[PDB]
């Protein structure tokens, strides 16, 4: 290359600049030529040595003083090696060079942009031109009219030169691909609000005519489009018919076809729809009606059985939630025709339920339906404590019971019926939903209560159970395992409401230890167990059948297990869980042992076993038992009653199942006394890793948050220095987020703190002084960041001496006056709302600083 | 065949359009869908009437968008 | 294209049937066309009976059939002809003068009710309908229900009161809707709406309508005569006004979000005219610091990425503004001596902006320049250690 012709570029007069550039421009045009001229996947090569010298003459591509006649020129000769990388573009054959181009073309482009934001305006105004172009030959040829697949399409034409070749039709689209491409990259250089409809407008034409996959393209630009500024009720009307259009087609589509469309199909859906408050107003209460119609649509089409990619069918499971829960009856139609249209969908979910490859996708609809069945049950109750059933309730929970009793009855018919895994998936599914209602229908759960599934259907369920307790060959027995888990999940939550039965106790903690019964018969406890006799045959079988993650959701079932049955093998199943011969089961194990202990017996500190499973158990055992740490806690010596959130599952945790695993229990005293242990503090502690937990340090300030309002203050000066230490490793740890949620859980802990100790106050000046000079040390910027941010928790907290030394270290902000620093403290006296008399006092302190100065 | 079913449709639409539905006749639809409601009442609320009247302007707009199936 | 877009064709024949577009009063569009109670009242039922020829005609018209081909222009979306939707304005136009009429008076407040929905139902027809743009156009005796909507206008800029500050809100929607199907000829039409945008920019005035007025004053922008316009007054833009508004954050009633609405409008706007082709300069600047100095504290405080929409405007709007602080920097220098009186707030926002920036897939190589240019900031001043702690 012509460096010397790269150094007089720098040399040459802006004014002269034209010429300078000529001179390699020369050089790159010749290389052009060489690949760019002739139409061919070197030339790779050729486009980063012309993002390298974009990088390296910004000046070259664009005159810096421009002169408004070098700048022109320079719009020229962009709009030539643009007409020349189009060129490359339009064959088929030659677009994968054509991207590595478009990284070219746009990364210069942005640097036209920042140089020559005019320039720039001008040639994306081009860009765009010839966007509409490509568009309208589109519609040309395929409305039918002449298809002209040979033209010029000048458009950002450059007298110095090339000639700006037409694909064939096809390739003409290929062309149009690659500037969707680059138009995907620049959205936000280019929305103005004024060429946002002709940005919509291209997206919308090539939503509605192109290849399928550059019609997934499209749906991708257009999303990006919708994020940022809406989409324009002129758009409105064409971009929703493409919607219904598209998601009429999703039944008829390719397989290779549903893959290229589903992620950008799905992004449409989520963005479109967001599961989020106020999405409703966005869209047009007509298009919202006909969105509604379209789903019926799908549902009578059984989209969801059609439908050969799960992603597509999640979406249309998000659109079914949006319209059940994120818009409000009475908006998108009149209430009764929403009723009814919701009454098909939910049909077709049933229908889907019948045979189910996941039970999660139809799960949250249905439950977002059977709450809103609940509010029109609880306005039963408003207008003149009487339990009515679910089932005869609602239509579509005596439906799903029908369905149920079908699944059972089937199984029980026939071993070949017997033998359906998705049969036992779709049972499931009701049962986990039967419990999240019970959880969260009753509107007293919010009077009567509704039972979907009745106890005797419960029981009739247990049958159930058993007879998939009988042995499947072995060749499902770990997916009956999981199955059978789910169920037993679902009555673990209807027990965590109330038990169901005590012998539907005793047989559900002899499921539940079914998987390791084999090699825990000779236990104590489990030999003398009535269901441990029985038991031990299958376990001989389920032994096998047990997978590690799988035991680690029974064994925290286990620990769901209620103390008054089968407490001691709870115990053992524990002691078995410390073994934590599975990872995943040591975490479970922890999960579970954080229920277990307490009710087992001596309310007190953390055990010392669990401990020390907790020293050295993995990264994500210390993120879990931190997360548990802050509930154990509080239930250390509480009674520890189980409480159960409705949990609707719009998000639900991990796996739809183990909801009973996210649940939180709370004794009704604890809260009356603090309790504050400090060597509760310390396990903690020893826990905590300065970095290797540093996420599960973050949740375990999260989890702090709620510890520190149960906080005796009651600790010895000993204790109380051990609280303090903690807070000072919460200010060292190396994450600056770390710091800043450290500070965010300071602010409870103060208001925890039962006075603004003078001693405590001492020792927190103190810390913060050891960590300002520490952050002298340093002469880190960031650390100063994590400082100053500290001292402004201290003063949102504005406690006692705590808002006078807060109040200090905004003076030592600004006395230091950092560029970051300052204006900090004009957020802290807004976090405050005597210590701005401390600040004239720092005052008098940089009067005698400035002493020492001089 | 829709479109022609589109063009019964757009029909029914217009026909619930006139101005007078019967001639020498004060009231016309939309005076029907939205009312000043002056005056079975104890069958029928004035809320009643309400809802009632939101369905049938539901309904309006769908016959507008639907067409025929013939 | 077999379906040919026919409801396309229709100028949203059902968002005209449907519940008031104004939230809330049970205007009923159908009420109002065939409502027994400007000027002619007498005869109003003849304007009626004119709609409901116009619905009839729009139902049964479809201009844009099979894509609009005949359909065409420049502006992007050429929304049907419809010629049956015009005969809906001058129904419009009654109502819409009883309002400008009680504003000509020095009592009737439902009176004013309808006329907001009529100024909702001329908005819907801004909306989907070319004739109606172009009647609108057309036009001194010119547009009379765009002399309507701009002395309306008026009278609300001034003791709007409750119910004139709605009817801001609408009329604003329909001026700027008219704009935007307009062509950048229209443009020259409505610089004297640009004449009576200046009252709505005051802090008095509410937040919604502002908004409204920041986008129409870009779309007035793309014409190089409100160009010009844009700041009409050397002394005062109409941006030092929007610079105003944006730092005073006058309308408390106003949420969060809706700030963050306004925000972006004004970054569009004033990106809009970075491509062309003060007292208000200096506070553009300030004002854009503060505005990167509160959005950027937002995001910095929060370590979780934003999953939430409003959060990702937020980040959008931290790239964008960082880039309309690159090029006022690399325009001049006088930025930095306007950034002095809030330079400490600027030093220490950018850099954190800079680096959640820093920490994206998304970013523009420009976007990363444009910090690269300013993101200087040592935030050590370098004091005595003792005395400050």
């Amino acid at each position: 290359s012509m460096i010397p012709a790269l150094r007089e570029l720098g040399s040459a007069t802006p004014e002269e600049y034209n010429t300078v550039v000529q001179k390699p421009r020369q050089i790159l045009c010749q290389f052009i030529d060489r690949i760019l001229t002739d139409v061919n996947l070197t030339s790779v090569m050729l486009l980063d040595f012309i993002q390298h010298i974009m990088k390296s003459s910004p000046l070259m591509f664009v005159n810096v003083s421009g002169s408004h006649e070098a700048k022109g020129s320079c719009i020229e000769f962009s709009n030539w090696i643009i007409t020349r990388l189009l060129r490359i573009a339009a064959t088929p054959s030659c677009h994968l060079l054509h991207k590595k181009i478009c990284e070219v073309i746009c990364s210069l482009l942005f640097l036209f942009k920042s140089k020559s934001p005019a320039i720039f305006g001008v040639l994306t105004k081009e860009l765009l031109q010839l966007f509409e172009d490509l568009v309208y030959l589109h519609r040309r040829n395929v409305m039918g009219h002449a298809v002209e697949w040979p033209v010029v399409m000048s458009r950002f034409l450059s007298q110095l030169d090339a000639p700006l070749q037409l694909m064939s039709m096809q390739n003409l689209e290929f062309i149009e691909v690659t500037l969707l491409m680059v138009l995907t990259r620049i959205i936000a250089i280019v929305f103005f609000r004024r060429q946002e409809l002709l940005l919509w407008q291209i997206g919308c034409v090539l939503l509605e005519y192109g290849s399928p996959k550059i019609k997934s393209l499209a749906i991708s630009f257009l999303t990006e489009l919708f994020q940022l500024g809406g989409l324009p009720a002129q758009p409105a009307s064409t971009f929703f018919s493409s919607f219904l259009e598209l998601l009429k087609h999703l039944v008829e589509m390719d397989t290779d076809q549903l893959k290229l469309y589903e992620e950008p199909l799905s992004k449409l859906i989520k963005t479109l729809f967001p599961f989020e408050a106020e999405a409703y107003r966005n869209i047009e209460p007509v298009y919202l009606n006909m969105l509604l119609e379209k789903l019926c649509v799908m549902f009578e089409d059984g989209v969801l059985m059609r439908l050969k990619s799960d992603l597509l069918k999640a979406a249309l499971c998000h659109l079914l939630q949006y319209f059940l829960k994120f818009v409000p009856a009475g908006y998108e139609s009149a209430l009764q025709v929403r009723k009814v249209y919701v009454r098909n969908i939910c049909k077709a979910l049933l229908d889907v339920l019948g045979i189910e490859v996941d039970a999660e996708y139809l799960l949250g609809p249905l439950y977002a339906a059977l709450k809103m069945e609940s509010m029109e049950i609880i306005e039963e109750i408003q207008c003149q404590i009487k339990h009515v059933d679910m089932n005869q309730k609602s239509i579509l929970w005596s439906a799903l019971k029908q369905k149920a009793e079908s699944l059972q009855i089937s199984l029980e018919y026939s071993g070949l019926k017997n033998p359906v895994i998705e049969m036992l998936e779709g049972i499931a599914v009701v049962l986990q939903l039967t419990a999240l209602c019970t959880v969260h229908c009753s509107h007293q759960n919010m009077s009567v209560v509704i039972t979907w599934m009745s106890l005797d259907f419960y029981t009739k369920v247990l049958k159930s159970c058993r007879s998939l307790l009988e042995s499947v060959q072995k060749l499902d027995l770990e997916a009956t395992i999981d199955k059978v888990v789910k169920i037993y999940d679902a009555l673990i939550y209807m027990q965590v409401n109330s038990s169901f039965e005590d012998h539907i106790l005793e047989d559900l903690c002899g499921m539940l230890s079914l998987p390791w019964i084999y090699s825990h018969s000779d236990d104590g406890c489990l030999k003398l167990t009535t269901f441990a006799a029985n038991l031990l045959t299958l376990s001989c079988r389920i032994s096998d059948s047990y997978s590690p993650q799988a035991q680690s959701r029974c064994v925290f079932l286990l620990t769901l297990f209620p103390r008054r049955i089968f407490l001691e093998w709870r115990t053992a199943v524990y002691n078995w869980a410390l073994q934590s011969s599975h990872e995943v089961i040591r975490a479970s194990c922890v999960s579970g042992f954080f229920i277990l202990l307490q009710q087992q017996n001596s309310c007190n500190r953390v055990p010392k076993i669990l401990i020390d499973k907790v020293k050295d158990d993995s990264d994500i055992v210390k993120k879990e038992f931190a997360s548990i740490l802050g509930q154990l806690v509080c239930t250390l010596h509480g009674m520890f009653y189980l409480t159960s959130s409705l949990t609707e599952p719009f998000s639900e945790h991990g796996h739809v199942d183990l909801f009973c695993r996210n649940l939180k229990a709370t004794s009704q005293h604890e809260c009356s006394s603090s309790q504050l242990k400090a060597s509760v503090c310390k396990p903690f502690l020893f826990l905590l890793k300065k970095k290797i937990p540093s996420p599960v340090k973050l949740a375990f300030i999260d989890n702090l948050h709620h510890l520190c309002k149960h906080l005796d203050f009651r600790e010895d000066e000993t204790d109380v220095k051990a609280v303090l230490g903690t807070l000072l490793n919460l200010m060292e740890d190396p994450d600056k987020d770390v710091r800043v949620a450290f500070s965010g859980n300071i602010k409870h802990i103060l208001e925890s703190l039962d006075s603004e100790d003078g001693f405590i106050k001492e020792l927190f000046v103190l810390r913060m002084k050891e960590a300002y000079t520490h952050a002298q040390i340093s002469r880190n910027n960031e650390l100063k960041d994590t400082l100053i941010l500290t001292t402004g928790d201290i003063g949102r907290a504005a406690k006692g001496d705590l808002v006078p030394f807060a109040l200090l270290h905004l003076l030592h902000c600004l006395l230091s006056k950092s560029a970051s620093v300052s204006g900090a403290a004009y957020t802290e006296i807004r976090a405050l709302v005597q210590y701005k008399k401390p600040i004239c006092q720092f005052l008098v302190e940089s009067l005698h600083s400035s002493q020492m100065t001089a | 065949w829709r479109q022609r079913s589109n063009t019964q449709g757009s029909i029914l639409i217009n026909l619930l359009l006139k101005q007078p539905l019967i001639p020498g006749s004060s009231l016309s639809l939309c005076h029907l869908l939205s009312s000043s409601s002056e005056s079975y009442d104890g069958s029928f609320s004035l809320s009643a009437l309400r809802e009632a009247q939101n369905l049938a302007f539901t309904g309006l707009n769908l016959v507008a968008r639907n067409e025929c199936s013939r | 294209w077999r379906q040919r877009s026919n409801t396309q064709g229709s100028i949203l024949i059902n968002l005209l049937l449907k519940q008031p577009l104004i939230p809330g009063s049970s205007l009923s569009l159908c009420h109002l066309l065939s409502s027994s109670s400007s000027f002619s009242l007498s005869a109003l039922r003849e304007a009626q009976n004119l709609a409901f020829t116009g619905l009839n005609l729009v139902a049964r018209n479809e201009c844009s059939r099979d894509g609009d081909p005949a359909e065409g222009g420049r502006r992007a979306f050429p929304l049907c002809q419809l010629p049956g939707a015009v005969h809906f304005l001058p129904l419009v136009q009654f109502f819409i003068g009883l309002h400008c009429q009680a504003l000509q008076d020095l009592s009737v407040c439902i009176l004013e009710g309808f006329s907001v929905t009529a100024l909702s139902i001329l908005q819907h027809l801004v909306c989907h309908s070319g004739a109606v743009v172009s009647l609108l156009l057309s036009g001194q005796g010119q547009h009379p229900l765009l002399k309507m909507l701009l002395h309306l206008l008026a009278f609300s800029s001034a003791a709007t009161g409750h119910l004139q500050a709605s009817v801001l809100t609408q009329c604003l929607k329909v001026l700027v809707k008219l704009a935007e199907n307009t062509s950048c000829d229209f443009l020259p039409r409505f610089q004297c709406v640009f004449q009576v945008l200046p009252k709505c920019l005051s802090p008095e005035t509410p937040l919604p309508s502002v908004l409204l007025a920041v986008e129409l004053l870009s779309l007035l922008a793309d014409h190089d005569q409100l160009a010009p316009q844009l700041c009409s007054h050397s002394e005062g833009c109409l941006l030092l006004l929007l610079y105003m508004y944006i730092t005073s954050r006058p309308d408390r009633v106003a949420l969060e979000t809706q700030w963050l609405q306004l925000e972006q409008e004004v970054v569009w706007l004033l990106a809009k005219l970075g491509v062309q082709s003060c007292q208000c300069n200096v506070e553009v600047v300030r004002a854009l610091t503060v505005m990167l100095h509160r959005q950027w504290l937002t995001v910095r405080r929060a370590g979780g990425p934003p999953r939430t929409d409003q959060q990702r405007r937020t980040v959008r709007c931290l790239r964008d503004t960082v880039l309309l602080l690159h090029g006022l920097s690399q325009k001049d220098k006088l930025f930095m001596m306007h950034c002095v009186e809030v330079l400490h707030q600027f030093d220490q926002v950018m850099p954190g902006v800079s680096m959640l920036i820093r920490g994206l897939p998304d970013v523009t190589d420009c976007e990363e320049a444009a910090l690269d240019d300013l993101c200087a900031a040592e935030t050590d001043v370098e004091d005595p250690e003792v005395e400050c702690g």
